[PDB]
RNA sequence: UUGAAAAGAACUUUGAAGAGAGAGUUCAAGAGGGCGUUCAAACGAGAACUUUGAAUCGGGUUCAGAUCCCCGAAUCUUGGAAAGCGUCGCGGUUCCGGCGGCGUAAGGGCUGGGUCGGUCGGGCUGGGGCGCGAAGCGGGGCUGGGCGCGCGCCGCGGCUGGACGAGGCGGCGACUCUGGACGCGAGCCGGGCCCUUCCCGUGGAUCGCCCCAGCUGCGGCGGGCGUCGCGCGGCGCCUCGCCUCGGCCGGCGCCUAGCAGCCGACUU
RNA sequence: AACGCAGCUAGCUGCGAGAAUUAAUGUGAAUUGCAGGACACAUUGAUCAUCGACACUU
């Protein structure tokens, strides 16, 4: 089950923690899987979400094999932003609809020297734990 | 230009002084641009002069500061404020010398009769 | 405000380094010539007519002179 | 009523001469830029022409009212539009490739003609131009002839405006939301049936709907930007206004109503700039209780962001019988600009292919008339 | 339309009240855009913005009255309403009568018809309620000289 | 006859008083003055009847701070601008800023003043 | 406590509006923002009620502050008329929101209670001097004649722009009129300068006055007699009609049961 | 306790004329109602957390 006396199971006391969170720690709430071939060029599963990187849907209204690039990561309502996922507002105009980045599949990842590091660090980690099964 | 904290870190005081008064004088004039009815990209630097002309006067004043530290080392008396201030009651206690003098009575009494360490079988 | 009754007491006290300015009126009867000072605006009223034209060209010069008339 | 409408000769007579010498002079000053014209003598020289060539016409009656609608306009890459500076004002030195903008209006007898122009300084003869100016500049141009084939009669400003918006993105740049393209009228540069383009919600909801009919004059402004199309102003002083006639109000200020009796003795409801003044201070502490009182509307000069290029061609035209008919152009080669980018929306591309081979003469068209019974 | 601002100025630039102050209600758009004091003033040389005269309370009603009752034609038994000390004080007249004659007693000392021997005597008997007006002072040291005159034949 | 007391009553005599001369300063350094020039005056007025006062007037108003007298501000407008200052009024307005009625001297003129200053 | 997401209701239509009717979003609007005194006129849509009209001091100034701001003075006359105010007039319509004229029965009080000669304020005259129309001097300029000058009225000439008719089984050239602007024919007529001349300023004489010189009287009126005139008039005496121009001094002169005039109050 | 501080700000909140924060250390691409402007992301860093430096009107 929980064998630690320091964290809760407590309901209301999980969502205070989820629904006022400062803004560093709700990136990493805001992470994404990856897809089938790119956890065996990396050796990583999630990784969090970024402004600029290829992402498709796979849940939900509007559910595709589109690779449309992220174009907003809005932390203040839990939501990321998609090119070719709009909707006509009634107006004429025409606005995003925001989905959440659990639902999303990275199929290609913006790649500098920040993501090298974390992408390393999570990659050294899962070797580790394969020396404990010996 | 980009008015960074380290970066100035080096200077003497009369730079720092320069770079201060005139950006003194920004401030100044984006006030009498925001009484007559201004544009925000004059009014967005409100801010980014605001809080670098902040920035110029903590690097003057934690390298003032750093001299008064430099010169009252090997005083026996210090400023007021130059000595520590952990809180009101843990600068009345003793300190560490004082903290822990034996009389040469009891320093008599732990020499002769040091605790042994035995150990009592069964 | 002095009145000054004689005219040589009144050049000296228009010749003075503070001496600012003569304003001259021409009423119907009379001329008042007025000088102003630090403290005070003296005033010089004499009615004969040839004296007047007079005194206006005997006064000293870099004092203004602007007439009321 | 009283005022005559186009269907005399002599009132397209008037627009002819208002036109051509807003032509030559355009031209002549196109030609007469350099890397380095002073922008402020540019302003000053191009009013000094239409001064010099208004009194070298009609000079016999007295009474006739000519000269200066809408002054010089020198913009910027950045800039926007209204761009004339003042003596006190900080001037450009121009400078080797540099998009530059340039504006001017006359009038005669109340019949105005304004007419801007963009380009490159300084693109040698064998050199060609590049690039996101390439790509914004052949994106107002043809948006200037999208305007230019699809006003007709009976249309209304949304066609126009929605097919901008289309030529633009598929160059994928915007057009700056919120400009207006003016009905001109016998001593009015802008009545109301007017063209808005990218307008925000308030400002179509408020935008009273029209069509396009027959003896009407019209002048077109196309401002299309290579990012977002969302212009403001940055604190560069507005130095262009116009007087507004029906509004009434009684200054309190000596300055300003010295000020609003000159605007009144040398030019009547007319656009001006602060240099005519010539004791500018004056002016200027009267024209912003002017400014503030609504008496003088401005003509506030705009800006974007900081490596942006702005492109602006503004033509009248004239509606006859026949249709709508081109009076000025500015003098464009549109085979300089290399812009890999381009309309490919193949209705639009059509619609855009049809009247390039249709830009022969104007008499062709009337030609074929007698020939269409023939067989 | 509404001209309370253009009612209120007026009044202070013609130092009067806002009763007598007429505008025109023909010309009230051009009344009606006046913002301030100049303004005002233009519009009163020009004739618009009227001051009007004073409403007439004339005095011939009540001055015709004052030239009757100068000769007494009001006053009668049955048109007053105070006492008779109240109307006309009774302290006023003896310190009236007392300003006369005491006034032309003096006048006969240094004119030399009367000694100190007879005008101090005389002074405590016009002190005294002896005489009764100037014409019976008078002719009393008349009679009273003549025979002090004959005490001496 | 030498230890006399003409005097019926005992006043205290008067011992010397030395003077403070410590072995270290209260506090570390001596602090910054920080209402300076730059700190005096906020920003200038531009509302209508304030333009009464620039050409009808020959004056500036500007809106100085709460702590400043009319010498600091006379030395103010003087500082940042070298110019030279006649007399100063001041009133402190309901919203609880302070309104200085600075008139400039005439020999200079409020019009050319306020131009490089750029309220014009 | 809307809804998963604001996709929070485009557009059309009645109304001045709030409010509706179609339309649209949504699985859902049975989820639509706390949602599971009289009369007349004016402006306005609308009028018993709104607005307009009739029944340490002085001066200025604002939409709102002034003994605080500006200007000026400070701690009968100077201030003082250059300011206010009352009128009258010109210019001008957000410079104009500026400028000039003219004005400011009984009840009391005041003076003298006087004649005449000398002196003085004086009043008057002679010598000399001062102001001036006008002869004349310096001359300014709506006069009378000439000249550059209106970039004129009327008509003519040439240039250039515009427009139009006509035509081909998408192809281009020709013809004509007028507008601008100039020059021409002074045919026409309006505004300024040069000479005597229109016109004021200055000095001397008459004329009017004053200084010096001469006396304490000079200037003026009405009736009878005489009476003449080139609108203007006039003269000499007597006067029981006159003002004796008045003050001081000095022979000189006494109202005395007190007058003469002038003003002025309200009372019984 | 009082009063002040935001480009658009009244309340709550945060802060003290360096005034919805400065520096340093982690972290590593945003804050967001509208805008504006930084930000090669190692020629140094937006943001948030921390908090040991500096500052702290009456």
């Amino acid at each position: 089950m929980k064998f630690n006396p320091f964290v809760t199971s407590d309901r209301s006391k999980n969502r205070k923690r989820h629904f006022n969170a400062p803004s560093h720690i709700r990136r990493k709430i805001m992470s994404s899987p990856l897809s089938k071939e790119l956890r065996q060029k990396y050796n990583v599963r999630s990784m969090p979400i970024r402004k600029d990187d290829e992402v498709q849907v796979v849940r939900g209204h509007y559910k595709g094999q589109q690779i449309g690039k992220v174009v907003q990561v809005y932390r203040k309502k839990y939501v990321i932003y998609i090119e070719r996922v709009q909707r006509e507002k009634a107006n004429g105009t025409t606005v995003h609809v925001g989905i959440h980045p659990s639902k999303v599949v990275i199929t290609r990842l913006k790649l500098d020297k920040d993501r090298k590091k974390i992408l390393e660090r999570k990659a050294k980690s899962r070797q580790v734990g394969k020396e404990k099964g010996k | 230009a980009k008015i960074k904290a380290r970066d100035l870190r080096g200077k003497k005081k009369e730079e720092l002084l320069k770079q201060l008064d005139d950006l003194k004088v920004e401030l100044s004039q984006l006030r009498v641009a925001k009484v007559t009815g201004g544009a925000a990209s004059k009014l967005s630097k409100i801010r980014v002069v605001r809080k670098s002309i902040a920035r110029v006067l903590t690097v003057i004043n934690q390298t003032q500061k750093e001299n008064l530290r430099k010169f009252y080392k090997g005083k026996k008396y210090k400023p007021l404020d130059l000595r520590p201030k952990k809180t009101r009651a843990m600068r009345r206690r003793l300190n560490k010398h004082e903290e822990n003098l034996k009389t040469k009575k009891q320093q008599r009494k732990e020499r002769l009769y040091p605790l042994r360490k035995y150990a009592v079988k069964a | 405000p002095r009145k000054i009754e004689e005219i040589k007491d009144f050049l000296l006290t228009a010749r003075r380094k503070d001496a600012k300015s003569v304003k001259i009126k021409k009423n119907k009867d009379n001329v008042k010539f007025k000088v102003r000072c630090s403290r005070y605006l003296y005033t010089l009223v004499i009615t004969d007519k040839e004296k007047a034209e007079k005194l206006k060209q005997s006064l000293p010069p870099g004092l203004a002179v602007k007439e009321l008339k | 009523q009283q005022e005559q409408t186009i269907a005399e000769d002599l009132v397209v007579t008037k627009y002819k001469m208002g036109g051509d010498i807003a032509n030559r002079v355009l031209r002549s000053l196109v030609e007469a830029s350099s890397s380095g014209v002073s922008v402020l003598s540019l302003c000053e020289k191009g009013d000094a022409m239409i001064m010099e060539e208004t009194g070298k016409i009609f000079k016999k009656e007295k009474e006739m009212k000519k000269g200066i609608a809408f002054p010089t306009s020198i913009s910027v890459n950045n800039c926007v539009c209204h761009f004339s500076p003042l003596k006190s004002d900080q001037d450009y030195i121009l400078k080797e490739g540099d998009l530059v903008k340039i504006d001017l209006g006359v009038h005669v007898d109340g019949f105005i003609a304004n007419v801007a122009h963009t380009f490159v300084v300084d693109v040698a003869q064998g050199t060609q131009v590049t690039g996101r100016k390439a790509d914004v500049i052949k994106a107002a141009h043809l948006c200037a002839e999208a305007a230019l084939r699809l006003v007709k009669p009976g249309n209304q400003n949304t066609q126009v405006t929605e097919a901008w918006n289309k030529v633009a993105h598929s160059f994928n740049c915007t057009p700056i939301e919120g400009m207006l393209s003016h009905q001109l009228k016998q001593h009015v540069i802008d009545g109301e049936k007017t063209i808005i383009q990218n307008p925000t919600d308030q400002q179509k909801k408020d935008h009273e709907k029209a069509e396009f009919e027959v003896h009407e004059v019209y002048a077109v402004d196309v401002l299309v930007s290579s990012g977002e199309g969302k212009a403001k102003d940055a604190g560069q002083r507005t130095t262009i206004y116009k007087r507004d006639p029906s509004k009434q109000y009684g200054l309190k200020m000596k300055t300003s109503r010295a000020f609003f009796s000159e605007v009144e003795r040398r030019f009547d409801a007319m656009p001006f700039t602060l240099r005519a003044f010539e004791d500018e201070k004056k002016a200027r502490m009267g024209v912003v209780e002017c400014a503030k009182h609504e008496l003088l509307q401005p003509f506030n000069v705009l800006y974007e962001k900081e490596g942006e290029f702005v492109a602006q061609f503004k033509f009248t035209v004239l509606l006859m019988p026949n249709g709508p008919m081109r009076i000025t152009s500015g003098p464009f080669e549109p085979d300089l600009y290399k812009s890999e980018m381009e309309v490919q929306d193949a209705e639009l591309k059509a619609l855009l292919q049809s009247s390039a081979s249709r830009k022969t003469q104007k008499k062709k068209k009337k030609k074929a008339s007698k020939t269409a019974e023939n067989a | 339309s509404m001209l309370r601002l253009q009612k209120r100025l007026a009044s202070s630039v013609l130092r009067c009240g806002k009763k007598k102050v007429w505008l025109d209600p023909n010309e009230t758009n051009e009344i009606a855009n006046a913002n301030s004091r100049q303004q005002i003033r233009k519009l009163i040389k020009d004739g618009l913005i009227i001051r009007k005269p004073v409403t007439v309370h004339s005095r011939a009603r009540c001055r015709k009255n004052t030239l009757a009752r100068r000769k007494g034609r009001h006053m009668g038994i049955g048109k007053r309403k105070g006492t008779a000390n109240a109307r006309m004080p009774e302290k006023v007249t003896w310190m009236r009568r007392m300003r006369i004659l005491r006034r032309l007693l003096r006048r006969y000392r240094e004119s030399k018809k009367i000694d100190r021997h007879m005008y101090h005597s005389l002074y405590l008997k016009v002190k005294g309620n002896v005489f009764k007006n100037k014409r019976i002072l008078m002719e009393h040291i008349h009679k009273l000289k003549a025979d002090k005159a004959r005490k001496k034949l | 006859k030498k230890k006399i007391r003409t005097s019926p009553t005992f006043r205290r005599p008067k011992t010397l008083r030395l003077r403070r001369q410590p072995k270290y300063p209260r506090k570390s350094a001596p602090r910054r003055n920080k209402l300076d020039h730059y700190a005096i005056i906020k920003f200038p007025l531009t509302t209508e009847s304030a333009m009464k006062k620039i050409e009808d007037n020959n004056t500036l108003v500007f809106i100085v701070d709460v702590k400043a007298n009319k010498h600091q501000i006379k030395q103010a407008v003087k500082k940042l601008y070298d110019i030279d200052v006649a007399k100063v009024n001041t009133l402190i307005r309901p919203d609880g800023e302070k309104k200085a009625y600075v008139r400039l001297a005439p020999d200079y003129d409020a019009l050319d003043v306020a131009n490089k200053i750029g309220i014009i």
